[PDB]
Formats: C-alpha cells, sequence, structure tokens
RNA sequence: UCUUUUAUCGAGAGGU
C-alpha cells in the first residue's frame, strides 16, 4: 500500500516524497533517523605528549567530534557485550596520530587527514575518516609553531545518538505536508491580506491550489509528505534509510516478543 | 546569638520551575538527600525496612 | 567616586543634573546604596592640565 | 544585550525540539510573557536586524540616532524570500502537526554570567563549631550553617 | 575643547542638517523638534555625534533607545559580569582565578563605536537561534 | 532523606506568615530546587536566580506539628483580607482563556488524552456536543471535567441578560461551565472566585488537587496550540495614525494658546494658587488628555488576535499603559511631581533657547518605542528612570 | 469648610457652627479635648484612610487591635523606644530590643 | 578562536571551510558569494563561519615556554 | 556532580521488567501498559493505528515527567475481544507496512541510479 | 593502610566504565569506589571488576 | 418519540465577532409568537439568509460512556443533518402566554420562545435538537 | 573502633 517517488537522488542526500500511509509512521521515520542509527566515532584518547598552545580536553572534544567511515558496523558488537579486559579486537578500532613541526619559519597545520588507522577487526569497511575528493585535506585539528611535537592514540569505539550528540548520522531533515493549506491546521497571521504576505513553499506546484468555489470537507487527513535527508558522508542516505525502518521493526518485534513471552 | 542563632540541618540553594508537581511537593537533589539524614526508632513495623 | 556618603537619604546629590550631558554617561551607574554617586566618564571626556 | 537575565530550566534533544519546516531547530526558547510588561522592543528589532544580516552576507549597522526604520528591514527581506515580520510555520517535535500559531524566530547575541549552581549549592548535617560560643561557624567553605 | 562653566554662554545645533534649517510626513522616522520660538537662529557650535554622550559599558548594547532606563543600567551592570577572553597572552600570566571561552563569536548588530573596544578581535559571547514560544511550560 | 517526609521551606526576607511553608519531598536528579509555579505569590518569589532555604525536622512532635499547622492547603485563605492568594499564573492562565472560547473544537484522538490527563478522572468520556455530522467537544466540557461536583458560582459582569452576547458574565451549575469565559476574575485571586468557594466548601485538599487537574489540561491544550508574540504585533495602521497624530497636533496648538494668554495677562487665577502654578496645572491635564486620548485610539483600532490584546485581555500580564507607549505617544516625563527643571540658567538644555516652554522643550516625549527617540528625550527619560 | 491650622476649642464656640460634627487631624489635641474614646475613633480613621488612599484594603480587626494598644493605659503610647520602654514588663523583654 | 568542527544547531561539518573561504576573500568575492559557493544555504551554517573570530593567530606568536 | 549517566535512557538494569501490566477496576474490560525505556516514538507508532480498528473504544498514552523514561498507557475494547491480542494484531500490521515500504524504495532506487 | 590496593592506579574491565582509569580512593571490602580519571567523579565499583597495574601488566586482583 | 417539531424560516444570521460560529434567528411560518434563537458551526452545516429547517427537539434517539457509532445502528438521527446535545439552565414561567427555554448546548447557547400548551413538555433536563435542510 | 584541624580584625567588589 504506501509508495515512493524520489524526486533527487545523489551521492550523499536524498529528496522524496511519501505518500499514502499514516503520519506517525513517517514521524517516527524522522525521530528514528535522527535518534537511532547506530554509528562509530573515537571515545578515548591518551595523549602522551602536548606542548602546543592549546588545552587537553579542548582538543580531545575536536577528536570527538569526527566523521568516520560506518558501513560495516552492523556487524561488531557493542563495548557492553565483549568479554575480554580492557579492549581486544571485536569491539573497537585504534587510531593514532603523530606530528612535529621542524625548523624556525614556518606554521604546519595537523589536520584530520593526517589520522592513520592502526588495528581494527577485518576485513570490514571501518576506520578510515571521511574524505571527499582525492586530494582534499580535510578537518583542521591544530596548528604547530617552532619545536612544539604532538602525538596521540585514539580507541573509537560504537555507538548512538542518544548517549551523545556525536554518533549522529543526519544533520537536519526537511519535513512538511500540505502546502496550499486545505486542511486548516493552522491559521495565518496578517495585516491587510493573508495571501499577499507569505512564501510560496518550493512544493507548492505538485498539487493543485483550491478553487475559490470550494466547500469545506471534513474526512480527508494528511497523506501526501514531502521529506529530504542529508548527511555528513559517514553513511550515504539509502543506507541511513534503510537502516532506520530495519531498527525500527526490530523494536517492534522485541515489544511483541515481550507481550507473547509474558504469557 | 539568642533571638538569631545559627542552626543546623538547613539546605541553601537556587530554585527552578517545574509544571508537573502536586501543589504541596518540592524537588530535593540527590547529594542534598544524601548529605541530610533523619533519625528513626526501630519497633516492630519497620526492622526489616 | 563622589565621597558624599551613605546615610541621610536625599535625593539631590543621587540624581542626573541638568549639566550632566555629554560629560559623564547618564545610564552606566551601579545599584543598591551607590546609585548615582559613583560615576563613569562619557566617550570623549578629557581632564585639564 | 537588552537587561534580560533567566536562567535554564530543561534541557531538550534534537529531535524534541520544535523543528521549523525547513529542518532548522531553535536553540533557544524564552517566553512571550516577559515582553509585554517590560517593554524591549530593541530586543526583537535586533533580532529580525540580525536575520537579515546573516541571510544577506554582512554585518549589519545598527547605530542609535541614525534613519534606520523598521520598514526597510521589513522591505529587504520580503524580497530576499521570507515573511517580512519574522513569522514562521512550524511543526510540533512530538507528533508531527502544524501548530495553530507562527513563532517569531532568529539568532540573537547571548552572553553567559559567572553565577552557576555548583558554586552556590550547599548543606550540612554535623560540622564543625567556634571556641567562643559553640554555635555553627558562618561560611560556605568550611561546612558552615545558615541562619 | 569647551568645559562646563563655559557651556552656559554657548549655544549649540544637534546635527549638522539643523545648521541650514530645511525647505517629509513619515510614520516609520521619528519626529524632530521644531523650535516653535524661534523664526531665526544663530547656532555657534555642533555636536559631532550625538552618540557620544554614552559610557563604555553602554556602547555594547545594539539601539539603546527603543528600550526603558532601568534595562540600559541593567544591561550596562551585567555586561561587566560575561565571560570570554580577557587577554591574548592567558598562557604566561599567574592570576587568581580566570575564565575563558571555548568558541567566541563576534555580534551581528555592530555599533561604529564597537571598533575602538577592540570588541570584534577579543568579542565575549556566542549567537544563538532564538524562538519565542509558550512550549511545555517549562519557560515560565 | 526520602519520599514523603515533611520539609519547613522558607526564603528570605520573610514577612507575612505565608513565606514559611512545609513541603513534602520528592527526590529528582541534577542540581536545583523545584516549585509549582502557583506557590510564587506569598514567596514573591521568580525563577530569575533567587536562592531558597530548606529545614529539616527531627524527632516526631515537630513532624506532626509541621504536617498540621505548617502545611500548604491549610494557608490557601489569608486571613489579611478575607482573601485567598495562590492561583493562576502565566502560561496557564492565557491559555486557559484560549481554550474555554465559543469557536474551539476538537476531535477524538486528542480528547481522549485530554481525559487521560487527569488524574482525578473517573472513567466517562462524557458525550459530544456535535453528534453528526462528526463528534466535536468544546473547551468548557474539558473544563469542566477539571470542576468537582456540586459547585454552583453565578456572577453578573455588566449586566447582561441570560444570552450572553459578548461572552461575558459566569454561570456555572453543577460544576459544568454553562457559559462565561474563564479569565483572572473566576480563577484569580479575587474574592467570591471559585478557589474561595471550593475552599470554603470541599475542604481544602480538594482545592489543592484542582490546580493540577486545571493545569495539566491547560498546559497539554496550550503544547499543542502555541502561542508567540512578533514585531508586528506593535504596529498599527496608517488611519488610526493620522488620527494620532491630528489629536497630538491640536494638543499641542492648544498649548500654543495657553502660553500667549499667561504672556498677555489674560489667563484666570485659580483659588489658592499663583498664576505660574495654575498655569502648569492646566498645560499637564491637556498633554495628559492628549497621551490618554491617542492611546484610546490606538487601543481600539487592533484587530482580534495581535497577541498583546490576548495577554493582556486575559488579564495575566500588562495593561493598557503598554500599549499606549508603544503604538501612540510615549508622553509626559516627571521629576517630583514638577517637570524638567532649568538646571542651566533659564533653559532646560543649551539645545534650546532661553525661556522656552514648548511641549518638547521640558521633557513632553512625542514619539513612541518602535519609531524611536530623539537624543534630548532620551536624555530626559534616563532622567525619569534614576528618579525611580 | 476645610481649614489651614488647628484650633479646636475656639472653632467649635462659633455661631453657625454645628458644634458636634466638628473635626480635625492632629488627634493630640482631640485627646486634650474629647477625651480617650474619640481619640481612638479618629486615629483609626487615620490609618483607616492612609492605607485605603491606594486601592490596598486590610481587615478590620487588626488596625482595631493596633489602635486599642496605643491608648489602653490613659495616653497616647506611641511606639519606638519612649513610648514602650516605660511599661512594666520583663527586663528582658525590653533589653532584647 | 579556532574553527569549530561540527555546526550548533544542525551538525553539517564545517570544519573544512574556512582556507577555501579566506582564498576565496583574496580573489576579491563576496562574502554571500563566497558562501554561495561554498554551498551553504541555511543560515545557521552561514553565521557559524561569517562571525568566527580566529585568534590563534596571536597565541602562537609568545615563544614556547617548553 | 549530579548529573543522570546518559546511557540510563535505553539501557535496562536486571530488576525492572521491560513491559508491565495491570488490570483497570473502575470500568471492566479496561487495562493499564506500562513502557520502560520507550518514548514518543513508540507510543505514538503504536496509539495512531490501535485508534482505528473497529473493536477499541478507548486507547491513549502519556509520559509522566520527561527528566526519567517510561510511559503509560490505557486501552479498553469491546466485550468480544480482549485487548493483548489487539495490541499484538496492530504491531504486525504495522511491521507488514514498513516491509513493503523497504521494498518498494529499494526497487525505486535501483531503477532511479 | 588497611589493604594493599588502596591509590594504587587501576583499569576497569566490565561495566559502563569498562577501559576507564581510575584509583583506588577506598576499599573497605567487596565494593570499592575508583576514582576515574576521566570525569570528576569517583563510583562505586565491584572489586571483581578491577585490574591493577604491577611488575608485568595489568593483573587482576591477585597482586 | 418526539417532543417538539416545526418547521421554521432562517431570517438574520449574524457572524461578526468569531469565524467558526454564526448565530441565527428564526420565526416559524404556521404560526408567529415562537422564536427561537440559535448558535451553530458554520463549516458543518452553513446556513443563509432566508431559508427553510425542519426543527425536531427529543430526548433521546433510539427507536453511559460514550463509544464511536457503529454503521450497522440507527436511530432519529439518520434522518436529519446537524444534530447537538444540549442542557436545559432556565426554564420561565413569566406573564401570559410566555415560555423561555434556555437550552446549552456544550458552550453554545439557543433561547426558544413560544406559547404555553406548546412547550410544557419540554421540562426535561437533557434535550436533542436536530436538524434538516 | 573510633575519631581528625579551617585564626583575627578591618576594608572593599558583588547577588536577590
Ligand atoms: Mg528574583
Ligand atoms: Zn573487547
Ligand atoms: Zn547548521
Amino acid at each position: 500500500e504506501p509508495k515512493v517517488n524520489i524526486i533527487n537522488a545523489q551521492d550523499d542526500e536524498v529528496e522524496l516524497m511519501l505518500s499514502d500511509v499514516n503520519l506517525s509512521l513517517a514521524n517516527s521515520l524522522r525521530r528514528t533517523m535522527l535518534a537511532e542509527v547506530p554509528t562509530l566515532a573515537i571515545d578515548l584518547v591518551e595523549i602522551k605528549m602536548n606542548t602546543s598552545v592549546l588545552a587537553d580536553e579542548f582538543i580531545s572534544h575536536r577528536l570527538g567530534l569526527i566523521p568516520l567511515v560506518s558501513e560495516d558496523v552492523e556487524e561488531m558488537k557493542y563495548s557492553r557485550d565483549c568479554t575480554c579486559e580492557d579492549y581486544c579486537d571485536e569491539c573497537s578500532v585504534v587510531l593514532e596520530l603523530s606530528a612535529r613541526h621542524e625548523g624556525e619559519e614556518g606554521t604546519t597545520d595537523v589536520y584530520s587527514s593526517s589520522l592513520i588507522k592502526v588495528s581494527g577487526p577485518g576485513n570490514l569497511n571501518v576506520g578510515e575518516p571521511v574524505r571527499r575528493d582525492d586530494y582534499d585535506q580535510g578537518i583542521l585539528l591544530c596548528k604547530l609553531r617552532n619545536h612544539q611535537e604532538l602525538n596521540i592514540r585514539c580507541i573509537a569505539k560504537k555507538g548512538i545518538a542518544k548517549e551523545h550528540a556525536k554518533w549522529s548520522p543526519c544533520s537536519a531533515i526537511a519535513f512538511e505536508y500540505d502546502p496550499h493549506n486545505k486542511l486548516k491546521h493552522t491559521d495565518f497571521w496578517f495585516e491587510v491580506d493573508a495571501k499577499k504576505e507569505w512564501p510560496d513553499s518550493k512544493y507548492a506546484t505538485w498539487e493543485e491550489p483550491p478553487k475559490p468555489g470550494e466547500v469545506f470537507d471534513y474526512k480527508a487527513k494528511p497523506n501526501r509528505f514531502y521529506m529530504t535527508v542529508e548527511t555528513t558522508g559517514s553513511l550515504k542516505a539509502n543506507q541511513v534509510f534503510s537502516r532506520g525502518i530495519k531498527t525500527l521493526q526490530e523494536k517492534l518485534a522485541n515489544v511483541l516478543f515481550e507481550l507473547e513471552n509474558s504469557r | 546569638n539568642l533571638m538569631g542563632k545559627r542552626v543546623d540541618f538547613s539546605a541553601r540553594t537556587v530554585i527552578s520551575g517545574d509544571p508537573n508537581l502536586e501543589l504541596d511537593q518540592v524537588g530535593v537533589p540527590i547529594s542534598i538527600a544524601k548529605t541530610l539524614s533523619y533519625p528513626e526508632t526501630v519497633t516492630q513495623y519497620n526492622i526489616h525496612r | 567616586n563622589t565621597p558624599i556618603g551613605r546615610d541621610g537619604k536625599l535625593a539631590k546629590p543621587r540624581q542626573l543634573h541638568n549639566t550632566h550631558w555629554g560629560l559623564v554617561c547618564p545610564a552606566e551607574t551601579p545599584e543598591g546604596q551607590a546609585c548615582g554617586l559613583v560615576k563613569n566618564l562619557s566617550l570623549l571626556s578629557g581632564i585639564s592640565i | 544585550r537588552h537587561g534580560q537575565k533567566g536562567t535554564i530550566g530543561v534541557t531538550y534533544r534534537h529531535e524534541d525540539m520544535p523543528f521549523s519546516a525547513e529542518g532548522i531547530v531553535p536553540d533557544l526558547i524564552i517566553n512571550p510573557h516577559a515582553i509585554p510588561s517590560r517593554m524591549t522592543v530593541a530586543h526583537l528589532i535586533e533580532c529580525l536586524l540580525s536575520k537579515v544580516g546573516s541571510i544577506r552576507g554582512y554585518e549589519g549597522d545598527a547605530t542609535p540616532f541614525t534613519d534606520l526604520t523598521v520598514d526597510a528591514v521589513s522591505n529587504l527581506l520580503r524580497d530576499n524570500g521570507y515573511q517580512s515580520r519574522g513569522f514562521e510555520v512550524m511543526y510540533n517535535g512530538h507528533t508531527g502537526k502544524k501548530l495553530m500559531a507562527q513563532v517569531f524566530f532568529g539568532p540573537t547575541y547571548y552572553q553567559r554570567l559567572r553565577h552557576m549552581v555548583d558554586d552556590k549549592i550547599h548543606a550540612r548535617a554535623r560540622g564543625p563549631v567556634q571556641v567562643l560560643t559553640r554555635q555553627p561557624v558562618e561560611g560556605r567553605s568550611r561546612d558552615g550553617g545558615l541562619r | 575643547y569647551v568645559d562646563g562653566e563655559e557651556e552656559e554662554t554657548i549655544m549649540i545645533a544637534m546635527t549638522p542638517e539643523d545648521l541650514q534649517t530645511r525647505s517629509l510626513n513619515d510614520t516609520a522616522k521619528r519626529i524632530k523638534p521644531e523650535m516653535s520660538t524661534s523664526s531665526h537662529h544663530t547656532f555657534t557650535h555642533c555636536e559631532i555625534h550625538p552618540s557620544m554622550i554614552l559610557g563604555v559599558a553602554a556602547s555594547i548594547i545594539p539601539f539603546p533607545d527603543h528600550n526603558q532606563s532601568p534595562r540600559n543600567t541593567y544591561q550596562s551592570a551585567m555586561g561587566k559580569q560575561a565571560m570570554g577572553v580577557f587577554l591574548t597572552n592567558y598562557n604566561v600570566r599567574m592570576d587568581t582565578m580566570a575564565n575563558i571561552l571555548y568558541y567566541p563569536q563576534k555580534p551581528l548588530a555592530k555599533t561604529q563605536a564597537m571598533e575602538y573596544l577592540k570588541f570584534r578581535e577579543l568579542p565575549a559571547g556566542q549567537n544563538a537561534i532564538v524562538a519565542i514560544a509558550c512550549y511545555s511550560g517549562y519557560n515560565q | 532523606l526520602m519520599d514523603d517526609d515533611p520539609v519547613l521551606f522558607n526564603r528570605q526576607p520573610s514577612l507575612h506568615k505565608m513565606s514559611m511553608m512545609a513541603h513534602r519531598v520528592k527526590v529528582m536528579p541534577y542540581s536545583t530546587f523545584r516549585l509549582n509555579l502557583s506557590v510564587t505569590s506569598p514567596y514573591n518569589a521568580d525563577f530569575d536566580g533567587d536562592e531558597m532555604n530548606l529545614h529539616v525536622p527531627q524527632s516526631e512532635e515537630t513532624r506532626a506539628e509541621l504536617s498540621q499547622l505548617c502545611a500548604v492547603p491549610l494557608q490557601i485563605v489569608s486571613p489579611q483580607s478575607n482573601k485567598p492568594v495562590m492561583g493562576i499564573v502565566q502560561d496557564t492562565l492565557c491559555g486557559v482563556r484560549k481554550m474555554t472560547l465559543r469557536d474551539t473544537f476538537i476531535e477524538y484522538e486528542q480528547v481522549m488524552n485530554m481525559l487521560f490527563w487527569v488524574p482525578s478522572w473517573d472513567g466517562v468520556v462524557p458525550q459530544p456536543a456535535i453528534l453528526k455530522p462528526k463528534p466535536l467537544w468544546t473547551g468548557k466540557q474539558l473544563l469542566s471535567i477539571a470542576i468537582p461536583s456540586g459547585i454552583h458560582l453565578q456572577r453578573t459582569d455588566g449586566g447582561n441578560s441570560l444570552l450572553s452576547p459578548k461572552d461575558n458574565g459566569m454561570l456555572i451549575v453543577d460544576g459544568k461551565v454553562m457559559f462565561g469565559v474563564v479569565d483572572k476574575k473566576t480563577v484569580g485571586s479575587g474574592g467570591g472566585g471559585l478557589i474561595h468557594t471550593v475552599m470554603r466548601e470541599k475542604g481544602p485538599k480538594i482545592c489543592a488537587e484542582l490546580f493540577g487537574n486545571i493545569q495539566k489540561v491547560v498546559n497539554y491544550w496550550l503544547l499543542h496550540n502555541g502561542f508567540s508574540i512578533g514585531i508586528g504585533d506593535a504596529i498599527a495602521d496608517a488611519s488610526t495614525m493620522k488620527e494620532i497624530t491630528h489629536a497630538i497636533s491640536s494638543a499641542k496648538e492648544q498649548v500654543q494658546e495657553i502660553i500667549y494668554k499667561a504672556q498677555h495677562n489674560e489667563l484666570e487665577l485659580k483659588p489658592g494658587m499663583t498664576l505660574r502654578e495654575s498655569f502648569e496645572g492646566e498645560v499637564s491635564r491637556t498633554l495628559n488628555d492628549a497621551r490618554d486620548s491617542a492611546g484610546r485610539s490606538a487601543e481600539m483600532n487592533l484587530k482580534d488576535l495581535n497577541n498583546v490584546k490576548q495577554m493582556v485581555s486575559a488579564g495575566s500580564k500588562g495593561s493598557f499603559i503598554n500599549i499606549a507607549q508603544m503604538s501612540a505617544c510615549v508622553g509626559q516625563q516627571m521629576v517630583e511631581g514638577k517637570r524638567i527643571a532649568f538646571g542651566f540658567a533659564d533653559r532646560s538644555l543649551p539645545h534650546f533657547t532661553k525661556d522656552d516652554f514648548s511641549p518638547e522643550s521640558k521633557g513632553f516625549v512625542e514619539n513612541s518605542y518602535l519609531r524611536g527617540l530623539t537624543p534630548q528625550e532620551f536624555f530626559f527619560h534616563a532622567m525619569a528612570g534614576r528618579e525611580g | 469648610l476645610e481649614t489651614d491650622g488647628i484650633n479646636l476649642a475656639e472653632v467649635m464656640a462659633v455661631p453657625g457652627v454645628d458644634s458636634s460634627r466638628t473635626y480635625s487631624n492632629s488627634f493630640v489635641e482631640i485627646l486634650s479635648v474629647l477625651g480617650i474614646e474619640a481619640t481612638r475613633s479618629s486615629l483609626y480613621k487615620e490609618i483607616l484612610n492612609v492605607i485605603a488612599f491606594d486601592g490596598s484594603y486590610v481587615n478590620y480587626r487588626h488596625m482595631a487591635l493596633l489602635v486599642d494598644v496605643m491608648t489602653s493605659r490613659g495616653y497616647l503610647m506611641a511606639i519606638t523606644r519612649h513610648g514602650i520602654n516605660r511599661a512594666d514588663t520583663g527586663a528582658l523583654m525590653r533589653c532584647s530590643f | 578562536m579556532i574553527i569549530p568542527v561540527r555546526c550548533f544547531s544542525c551538525g553539517k561539518v564545517v570544519g573544512d571551510k574556512w582556507d577555501a573561504y579566506l582564498r576565496l576573500l583574496e580573489e576579491g568575492k563576496q562574502e554571500g558569494d563566497a558562501l554561495d559557493e561554498l554551498k551553504l544555504k541555511r543560515y545557521c551554517c552561514r553565521r557559524m563561519v561569517l562571525t568566527h573570530v580566529d585568534l590563534i593567530e596571536k597565541f602562537l606568536r609568545y615563544n614556547p615556554l617548553e | 556532580m549530579n548529573a543522570p549517566d546518559r546511557f540510563e535512557l535505553f539501557i535496562l538494569p536486571d530488576d525492572v521488567p521491560k513491559l508491565k501490566i495491570t488490570p483497570d477496576s473502575r470500568v471492566p474490560n479496561c487495562i493499564i501498559i506500562k513502557f520502560e525505556r520507550e518514548d514518543h516514538t513508540l507510543a505514538n507508532l503504536l496509539r495512531e493505528e490501535l485508534a482505528l480498528y473497529p473493536d477499541v473504544t478507548f486507547v491513549a498514552y502519556k509520559v509522566e515527567h520527561p527528566l526519567f523514561a517510561n510511559f503509560v498507557m490505557r486501552l479498553q475494547t469491546e466485550e468480544g475481544t480482549r485487548p493483548k491480542q489487539a495490541l499484538e494484531r496492530a504491531c504486525a500490521s504495522i511491521i507488514n507496512k514498513l516491509k513493503t515500504l523497504d521494498h518498494k524504495f529499494n526497487e525505486e532506487w535501483n531503477i532511479k541510479n | 593502610g588497611r589493604d594493599p590496593t588502596l591509590n594504587k592506579t587501576v583499569k576497569i574491565r566490565q561495566g559502563g566504565y569498562k577501559g576507564k582509569i581510575g584509583i583506588v580512593k577506598e576499599a573497605n571490602g567487596d565494593r570499592f569506589r575508583v576514582e576515574l580519571h576521566n570525569p570528576n567523579k569517583t563510583i562505586p565499583i565491584p572489586c571483581s571488576f578491577l585490574l591493577i597495574e604491577s611488575t608485568h601488566g595489568w593483573v587482576p586482583y591477585e597482586d | 418519540s418526539a417532543l417538539f417539531d416545526d418547521i421554521f424560516t432562517v431570517q438574520t444570521v449574524d457572524n461578526g465577532r468569531y469565524n467558526k460560529v454564526s448565530r441565527i434567528i428564526g420565526i416559524s411560518t404556521t404560526n408567529s409568537a415562537i422564536k427561537l434563537t440559535l448558535d451553530i458551526n458554520n463549516e458543518m452545516f452553513p446556513v443563509s439568509q432566508d431559508d427553510s429547517l425542519t426543527v425536531t427537539l427529543a430526548n433521546s434517539l433510539s427507536l453511559k460512556s460514550w463509544r464511536p457509532p457503529k454503521p450497522t445502528d440507527k436511530s432519529l438521527a439518520d434522518d436529519y443533518d446537524y444534530v447537538m446535545f444540549g442542557t436545559v439552565y432556565k426554564f420561565e414561567e413569566g406573564d401570559e402566554d410566555k415560555i423561555k427555554v434556555y437550552v446549552s448546548f456544550g458552550g453554545l447557547l439557543m433561547c426558544l420562545e413560544g406559547g404555553y400548551k406548546s412547550l410544557a413538555s419540554l421540562k426535561q433536563d437533557n434535550l436533542y435538537i436536530l436538524i434538516r435542510r
């Protein structure tokens, strides 16, 4: 019964019109995509040496906000269900960074592309930071002047966007329904006119404008929805959507299991 | 030191609004609760607790 | 800072006089006991030598 | 920057905040009942002028005792593709539904003071006393007692 | 340079556009005076710019006239308590206490005088997206 | 310290005997106390950075005395004036007014929630008012769910017949609001209202549950309705502005006449007063009339959704002088009852001539805070505020 | 008539004047002329006027108590320190003030 | 102090648009067009980059105590 | 100093059932369900669906306080049907819908690339 | 002292604090108090959950 | 079954203050001295000036916890287009042949003025109003 | 089996 009509599709963002469903299913899909898509991110930092002009937790914060590639993150287990001690191999990805300045004139820029994956469970596609092109340098971590060594070792774990706002995959998700205002779910402020004082939502041509000789129906419900999803490169939009629906299904299946075994 | 001396078992902190309580309740933090105390008598109706 | 005191209330050395146009600031001043006493010069003022 | 002090009450997460029609969520919601009895119109004018200043792409001028009106910012913002008085159609974050009222919306410049609850909370059971009267002592960094 | 005991004897025009009385009718721009009893003036001076009558901590407020003076006072007292960056050598000094802000941002509503308070090379405060709504009720 | 202990609760400086009350404890995380907002009226408190104090009992006798003497429900009625103190404040009030209107209908899936919120509800969903073509409840019903059973109230406001064209007046029969918009004159702190009636009938504890019920319902609904103020709320039309600007012009022109008479010795002297006192009194009457006349004009133009008319019409925050001083003329500035004296010799500011006494020459502000303020007017306003 | 200056013992005795209704507001003279009871009523009337000028409304037994403490020994006993200290209460109750 | 990594309201990464922004400011472009060429349409990500104060330039010129 | 650890918004301790049910008594054939560590997403997705079957007469939910983590739900059908079975049916239906949506989305994607 | 592992550095191998450094602030019995390094908080943890540093690597409570 | 029944002609319709609610004034046709004043929702049963209404008043419909109506049962409602449920809050027995019944429909209002023998049976406590055409 | 220390006087800057 549900339907999909993709309007714009490319690498890291999708623009689609989701039709003939309910409301809280599309809304719950949105909240699920913003809240529960388990991704991967840096979690622990052990600074071996810092002699720069930046406090530590400043750096550890900036590293704490870095997007990593996580296509195969639905196989690695969580941090709480590995029976080892400290950490092993089926629970984390280990990164290391080492940079220094050399000379009297110069100001070396410590970027994020200088992060080198050391050890991780293989062969899966994780660890490497997101790169835009084939030359681009990426995020700017720090800067170093004469004789200022920096050398650190970072742990990376899996998480969701309810424990910290860093494991989140999507940025902002556009969402709307009913452009011409026909259900009368809202009212418009005006000084002279409520028609020549408002913008027209980019989608006011996909549906037809109401007739000025129309009466008021009272059985309709919000039916055709318009949504757009972005990403930061850590995932690709189709994977975000599919993983969202999969997670929601798993949740409902869990609740049903509780109801059944509670007998 | 006689009309207005200093007392014990006091608490001083900042207020905050909350519309989901009933008219005569108050919200005590966890720390102020684990610092303040109350003496209770051991009887036959509460020895288990 | 003007040393007139804190007692005797009075509202004559605390008000803003008409001759304070451009020589002192009208708005910026502390509050409580020293309202109108403590002054802060304007942005284009100067003291003779 | 207009004598409008206030503290944090509760903290909501991203998906619960009333997201606008485009996806922009507000970070700080303040309360209409603080304006009409205090009359600080320069707060609203500041918000609108900052909205336009960010949309067109430059730091907007705002010197007192000049010629900058409100109908000018109205015409500019109306031309750049928005509702002139900065109102927006917004949805509820809980059940995705158009609110029956539009919300004044925009970036303002806020600043954070030096009064923290982590530097004011205090309590005592049985700490030290004085020597002269054997009463509780005066202080906070000494497990003191209240008066 | 004029002082206070001399200011009694002079006669000032507020703006240069007043030194030559004009030859309008608008609801946005304010109503300027008329000088009802003066069909001919002989002005002897001119204020440089009338916004110079303010202080230092009062030149931070944008549009410091669309308000009510106790708010210019409260703001003039709270502008001296905000965190930020006090100097650029916080690493080498050893004072008693010091507060720093991670990511300072210069404002979007600038008064001209700010240019001389170094108030966009050492700002103290952040821009933020603000909405005004009677929401769930925790903001009262 | 655990759940349901009775602790004494205090703010400095305490004045009347309502500033020390015993509350029940409820453990919560984070670092701050919590209050129900309805107890912000005896404490003279607000959440803009204040502090308060908690005192703990010890033995049993004093706990009994706290729970039986210093409780909150036993303090709802003040012996100072034979009238209550705790009422409805802020959003709950504005949106209970917005909820109890005559054109407000709710559909079923929302009424189910709004009825499940009430902690003291029984379990009988009331019938709608439009059984067909579509079940639609109103607001007076889902408000009348909160009120207990057996209450009667009858109030006439302005002498309206029992048909109620302007929806004023109030009729409560057996706890069912027949007609009448519920605002401050009912659920506030006035004598003869709802809180005083229920208090003097069903007991104190029931009145201690009424607040919770109503606040939960109204907060849910207003949460699903929203409310906001804008700059366009403070902008009048071009029709009224020309009317306002003209009313001041004739007032100003009138002033020119009084000065003329006083300078040609043709003015009547008032008993007990010198000539100049009578003159100053006259001017002030004319200008204050003008401000009120202009302010009354702007107030009456406004439409029936200018948010400010809802926050003032609800009586929750503000009153007429605010709309007047935002849309019409700011008006007069006073210093010790008299006006901006002559600090300089025989003139107010050096930007004016000598012996100048037009309106703007001694303080009469002429704009509104939306337009702007000239420097002199700003200076005088700062002077008045400093006086305050 | 509303006149300036007080002199009751003479204005009461003037032909044309309703000598029974003449009233003042310097209740010291009212005590020196009409006794303690009329002074009580006059003092109450004064406090009622003062509080009642600005919309505020007190309930009566409080003000009646206050005005029936000042005049309950034979003369006006003002509330400062001279009028109180001269009573016969305990020494601690008076030294604690 | 230094350019942030994420945004503050939405989370669109703006930690790699400072060098291109400065370089486009050398070529004589305008801030509106220098942001229209960096693809920033929602004015939150725009205000994040338009009002930044780069302070590390100073923090380096003090010779190292280490 | 007094902050709740974040992960306590979705990790269940041992001595807490994920789901608890208690029958209400003021009316017959109505039950109260208590959900741990869930929010508006699950609750609404269930509520709008149960609020459709022509045999369930009253369904609702509420979240008591937003600082904690739970919600409570009231369910009342008619005399013929037992509410628990109806709840299960709704869960199954919603799962079916999600499956169909995923399928058609994947088809449209592989066609659109 | 009243135990041989007080004030000695520790690593946590189970629980929500797994992989975090700490110091034994108080080890009265079975339930220890480890002062975590990472946020300013001292947590209650069972002694079974700790690795202690010794001459060769992180040893369990056999030190 | 039905307590009262008559045919009216809408003469004046007042909007003014509100949008959804209009107030209609009506005089009958077969007899004068029977005036009806009613409030109604516009966007459900819209009215106009100079029309005709078939009005019925009944204390019950059938030929407590409310529940959605089944599509397989019926009543007196399947013959009409606008049904409201209301309470009576004043019953006057004034001078001469005058009776004024004040019925409040859950907030909206209705005043019914008529003779004695015609309205003397409307002394219930809950009334259903039914409107056709 | 507990226990376990915070000078004093004065001055100023602040928050409701
Ligand atoms: Mg306060
Ligand atoms: Zn492991
Ligand atoms: Zn952003």
